């Protein structure tokens, strides 16, 4: 088991938080919120670093480039931004999506981003020219989440019509549509580290490691409350094997992935924890809250 | 509207 044990408390973003994530050269954490801003924060001390400010409507995911000097957000306003993180500056404002754009991700060479929105579709747009390469007709509902495989060969989408999708980046080709019994909204859905899973979130307080190859389900994780957010969830992996997510009942919640059993339930948020992110190198989670809290925590275990 | 509630 793990023993995660709080490190230090982030505040100032004013309106709830939306997402938390690592830099993948593991110095920062960046965090965007319902108060149209990103901050940056110290991923070791916790010490807020800067503001970044732009989107005219509330943030509901914000992702890093491979090299951890840019960032992209998605926003209410119907736009994503890229962000030179350094500067501050706004290089490029994506536009195209007609609805909240709600996800998005780099892909690992950072040459594009994808993005899905409240308007049901799925895009792939490109970072130097900040145009739409494509538009993916990819759901009947909104799309929840997006991302790359590790090669960024493959794009995974889940959506509230309870589907989660495969497609090929390249030609924009559904190569698979995975099925759960009753679909159930998606809320959430990543790639494993090794591209052979996705974990994907369903608004039933459930959530599954399938090989979506096989449309098989490998592994089960419960115990958390989830049926009215769109919360993360990840794979640890710097130390124990676990899978970690947020939970509706203000908990971070930890599993053995193999064994499905809770190992930790981590206690402090006031609010739902929609967003959690594990380090790249340390075993260091970062959890994130809404509009009760507005509070980003970071936590650490020796194992 | 990640922060905002789905109505079940």
């Amino acid at each position: 088991k793990p023993n995660y044990a709080l490190k230090f408390t982030l505040a100032g973003h004013t309106k709830a938080v939306s997402s938390v994530k690592f830099s993948p050269n593991g110095e920062w954490l960046a965090s965007s919120s319902a108060d149209k801003l990103i901050k940056i924060w110290g991923a070791y001390d916790g010490k807020f670093e800067k503001t970044i400010s732009g989107h005219k409507l509330g943030i509901s995911d914000v992702a890093w480039s491979s090299d951890s000097n840019l960032l992209v957000s998605a926003s209410d306003d119907k736009t994503l931004k890229i962000w030179d993180v350094s500067s501050g500056k706004c290089l490029k404002t994506l536009k195209g999506h007609s609805n909240y754009v709600f996800c998005c991700n780099f892909n690992p060479q950072s040459n594009l981003i994808v993005s899905g929105s409240f308007d049901e579709s799925v895009r792939i747009w490109d970072v130097k020219t900040g145009k739409c390469l494509k538009t993916l007709p990819a759901h009947s509902d909104p799309v929840s989440a997006v991302h790359f495989n590790r090669d960024g060969s493959l794009i995974v989408s889940s959506s509230y019509d309870g589907l989660c999708r495969i497609w090929d980046t390249a030609s924009g080709q559904c190569l698979k549509t995975l099925i759960d019994d009753d679909n159930p909204p998606v809320s959430f859905v990543k790639f494993s580290p090794n591209g052979k899973y996705i974990l994907a979130a369903t608004l039933d307080n459930t959530l599954k490691l399938w090989d979506y190859s096989k449309g098989k389900c490998l592994k089960t994780y419960t115990g958390h409350k989830n049926e009215k957010y769109c919360i993360f969830a990840n794979f640890s992996v710097t130390g124990g094997k676990w899978i970690v997510s947020g939970s509706e009942d203000n908990l971070v919640y930890i599993w053995n992935l193999q064994t499905k059993e809770i190992v930790q339930k981590l206690q402090g948020h006031t609010d739902v924890v929609i967003s959690t992110a594990c380090h790249p190198t340390e075993n260091i989670i970062a959890s994130a809250a809404l509009e009760n809290d507005k509070t980003i925590k970071l936590w650490k275990s020796d194992c | 509207m990640r922060t905002e509630p789905r109505p079940p």
